[PDB]
RNA sequence: UCAACGCCGGGAACCUCACCGGGGGCGACGGCAAGGCCAGGCUGAAGGUCUUGCCGGCGAGAGGAGGUGCAUGGCCGCCGUCAGCUCGUACCGUGAGGCGUCCACUUAAGUGUGGUAACGAGCGAGACCCGCGCCCCCAGUUGCCAGUCCUCCCCGCUGGGGAGGAGGCACUCUGGGGGGACCGCCGGCGAUAAGCCGGAGGAAGGAGCGGGCGACGGUAGGUCAGUAUGCCCCGAAACCCCCGGGCUACACGCGCGCUACAAUGGGCGGGACAAUGGGAUCCGACCCCGAAAGGGGAAGGGAAUCCCCUAAACCCGCCCUCAGUUCGGAUCGCGGGCUGCAACUCGCCCGCGUGAAGCUGGAAUCCCUAGUACCCGCGUGUCAUCAUCGCGCGGCGAAUACGU
């Protein structure tokens, strides 16, 4: 009776403004939502060597791409469902609901 | 080194030559003053101007 | 005569991979899907999102 | 899984638009923005002169998903606004100019002016290559201000490359642009 | 084996080790009184708190720093008894467990065969194998080879380690344990036996020093 | 030479490949059938080519891991994490040029306080960005289990100890937003200025700690063998494909390392204790085979849910007691396996045997100021298989100086 919402983004931004969407909504509505929950923070290193050729002495550049990750239970109203699927979704977010 | 830079002095200097008495010998009341008085984003820069005004202040108050 | 042409689809070894950019065979970062050398990959990075953060 | 086709789709972003800066050189290329919509591929292709990427339209709502593997692309074409601001097309024009057979300095000088009369706070544009006879040189022609280095060198200031082809060789063209809504962290206002 | 009265040992009193006391040692060398600890405590390990500030060393029981002295590997880069000693595998660097139990081996040989509190007789071989030395001075684009006077806390450094090298030489090599060794250098020190590494030295720095006066 | 030599991410079985031996393809555009094949033969093997027939109706451009890094672009190292490098107006000089940018004190710093033919501006430093450590607010799943309730099991002395599943977000942790440190207080030393050392208090004390971004310039420094490019050169070829060899060859001189020359230890059996990261024909718990390496099934997991994962050094007891040994472990024989189209040249693991130098190292020389150095193991990159390497992670944890 219970759908789990799983947010992911390379920017808090979106995230920000797609949970307070969420809370606005289950507020102004009558239906419970427990969270947001921040779930740890997935980051991809990408080391390498700088030079083309392979004299002078070695130096490395470290690249590092961040991945931030919200959860959210929202009871699964009716109205919650109608009103909640039709958010602006931004490009730079992913989202992933299901049952429970 | 504990040098304060060119702008930290000089805002120091002009916000003391105006709003003289606005400020004190306490730097938590001189550090809400420059927070009201500057636009400042940073609270490192804040602390230092605050703690140069109590300096200023120290000295002319009671000396030279 | 039309066959001796075109390479065998190797499916292990440092032949059985390109960079998509460059056409290298040797040094492609392997990490997560990504088919790209180290030059090209350093070229354009940001492009793709990463970062300092150091 | 997640960075599988992520990956896959920010690599083939990368290089479509490569194919785009080098197919549409003549019009003046800015930038690229692709969205998949569920009836298909929104693709909308910046430019500073529209009217040369348009049948050339229908060659590359064909080709990209013939080669590339898309599904369902139609392509839409804005025009850039205040397009002296943005350092790629200058980069190129400078280019398309240097080829044309215009001398350097002039044509240098030219940009520059062009460039900070449409507002600007800061350019820089750096030559180098074999200008004067047959061994290489290097020369700036600056103006205003810049912020060389630190993050808001990275944040605020717009940079491009592109290269001259010439009968002799290859001339580099390196532009650097700040724009005029900038500002600095000791650049303090007071009460 | 150790008797289990001895491998579970709990102490009750504030005491070095839970057995050894220190209310009844006594220094006597008005120049190294404010150096030596002497401080009640259990057990002697400092995890390194006291290292940055300059005269932090006078804060440390003599204990602990006897234990960090013997955990060592022997001489690098110069010869002692002749020799270098090079461990590099079989070496207890960073084994303070190890250098406890020496430690505490020796001390409680040394109190089997003296009668007396252990870090008596090591407080008096301390204060007979710190030397009161020899440097080169320019006074003016000459050099001259002088004799300069020593600090307290360089005595100590000194000593210790001397005593320290003592032990780990005439454990070299050889059927003798580091215990017994470090034991047989203590009580030698401290009655002013020329078999003793520490008291050679020293001897032999006054000598030279004398010399260029 | 520093700035070459575990570097070209260069751990090459085929490929990579650029080298050697031998085969077979290859004429965009332009004007004077091509090709597909049953059987047999040449052939390492091949409609590659010959017998057999049947079907089918000349110069350039491309390309080039070919030459030139002394024709270039872009990128990288070094001077150097150095504090330096320029401009306007005025002034001094016939002029090249000078001043400013100098003197005193002062900082990690052309960083600042005063004086002065200079007055004012700019780039760099700083500011800026990331992480560590302390406190507050918000949040409670896939993370946590203290206090609450119910079952079940065990011990000795009913006093204790464990396992579930309810039910909770107290604690830990996770991650968003805020606070906190400023020579601020007090002592001294300093021109009464800029500032220096110390004491408390405090999570933290003197740009708190550690990193990223490295100015104007120059080095004919390196890279055309990463891609891009001017000139020069190679068309049945230096172009494009397949087979086999080689880069793994060894009288020797060098750099960087691994293992040791033993008791500050070797072996046997018992007892403990992490973090970083990664994971679809991938990680593989659990069961069964096998002495071992390994084999057969297979739950779950797209990763706060499952897995890789009860690390070693350390502690306890027993044997060895200063010996080329119960140190050391190279070299060689027989056998058993994995990956892979293929393991001889030229892979990795397991068992039984074999048992070489080496007894602390001259002249000379390297790295390291604190959770640093020494010691110990693990992850990941490469990767079908292969780590004495690179990039990172935690465990145990000092000695000396606060200088020239
Ligand atoms: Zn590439």
């Amino acid at each position: 009776q219970k759908a789990r919402i799983k947010l992911a983004s390379t920017n808090i931004k979106a995230l920000n403004e797609v949970t307070d969407q969420i809370k606005q909504i289950a507020e102004r509505t009558g239906v419970r939502m427990s969270g947001p929950i921040p779930l740890p923070t997935k980051r991809i290193r990408i080391t390498t060597r700088k030079s083309p050729d392979g004299e002078g002495s070695a130096t490395f550049d470290r690249f590092e791409l961040r991945v931030h990750k919200r959860l959210v239970d929202i009871e699964a109203d009716e109205r919650a469902m109608r009103q909640i699927m039709r958010i602006r979704v931004p490009e730079d977010v992913t989202i992933e609901i299901e049952l429970i | 080194g504990n040098i304060k830079q060119t702008f930290i002095k000089r805002t120091a200097r002009e916000l003391f030559d105006r709003y003289p008495d606005k400020f004190t010998r306490d730097f938590e009341h001189n550090k809400k003053m420059v927070a009201e008085l500057t636009n400042v984003t940073s609270k490192t820069i804040r602390n230092r101007i605050a703690g140069y005004i109590t300096r200023l202040v120290r000295m002319k108050e009671e000396g030279k | 005569k039309a066959d001796y042409n075109k390479r065998k689809p190797r499916k292990f070894g440092k032949g059985a991979r390109r960079c998509m950019r460059c056409g290298q065979y040797g040094p492609i970062i392997r990490i997560h899907g990504l088919m790209l050398c180290r030059h090209c990959f350093r070229e354009v990075a940001p492009k793709l999102g990463f970062k300092k953060y150091e | 899984a997640i960075e599988r086709y992520f990956i896959k789709e920010g690599v083939k972003e990368m290089l479509i638009d490569e194919f785009l800066e080098k197919e549409l050189r003549r019009a003046g290329y800015g930038g690229l923005d692709i969205k998949k919509t569920p009836l298909g591929t929104k693709v909308t292709i910046f430019a500073a002169n529209p009217g040369y990427v348009i049948r050339r339209i229908r060659e590359l709502t064909r080709i990209l998903e013939k080669q590339f593997g898309l599904e369902n692309p139609q392509i839409e074409v804005e025009e850039i606004k205040n397009p002296y601001l943005n350092a790629k097309v200058q980069a190129v024009r400078l280019a398309q100019a240097l080829e044309r057979g215009i001398h350097f300095r002039r044509a240098a000088y030219s940009a520059i002016r062009a460039i900070m009369r449409n507002g600007a706070r800061g350019v820089e544009i750096r030559l180098s290559g074999k200008l004067t006879g047959e061994r290489a040189k290097s020369v700036r022609f600056y103006q205003g201000y810049l912020a060389k280095v630190g993050n808001p060198a990275e944040t605020l200031v717009s940079r491009g490359y592109a290269q001259a082809q010439l009968k002799l060789g290859v001339i580099g063209v390196k532009v650097s642009i700040m724009p005029p809504d900038a500002k600095l962290p000791d650049e303090i206002e007071i009460k | 084996a150790k008797p289990l009265t001895e491998r579970f040992f709990i102490p009750k009193e504030v005491k070095v080790m839970g057995r050894w006391s220190v209310e009844d040692v006594t220094v006597e060398d008005p120049s190294l009184k404010p150096y030596i600890n002497l401080d009640a405590r259990i057990l002697p390990h400092s995890h390194g708190r006291y290292a940055k500030k300059p005269f932090g060393k006078a804060n440390v029981h003599i204990v602990e720093r006897l234990i960090n002295k013997v955990m060592r590997s022997g001489a690098s880069h110069y010869k002692a008894g002749g020799h270098f000693m090079r461990r590099e595998h079989r070496s207890i660097m960073s084994k303070k467990m190890k250098a406890y139990e020496v430690v505490k081996e020796a001390f409680m040989i040394i109190e089997r065969r003296t009668k007396q509190n252990p870090i008596q007789v090591l407080v008096k071989a301390i204060e007979n194998s710190a030397p009161r030395d020899t440097t080169t001075i320019a006074f003016g684009g000459i050099r001259y080879h002088m004799s300069v006077d020593v600090s307290p806390l360089r005595r100590l450094d000194i000593a210790l380690k001397n005593i320290a090298l003592g032990a780990s030489i005439k454990c070299y090599r050889n059927k003798t344990t580091y215990a017994q060794a470090l034991a047989e250098e203590i009580i030698a020190a401290a009655n002013k036996d020329p078999k003793s590494f520490a008291y050679s030295k020293k001897e032999e720095i006054e000598r030279i020093a004398q010399s260029s006066r």
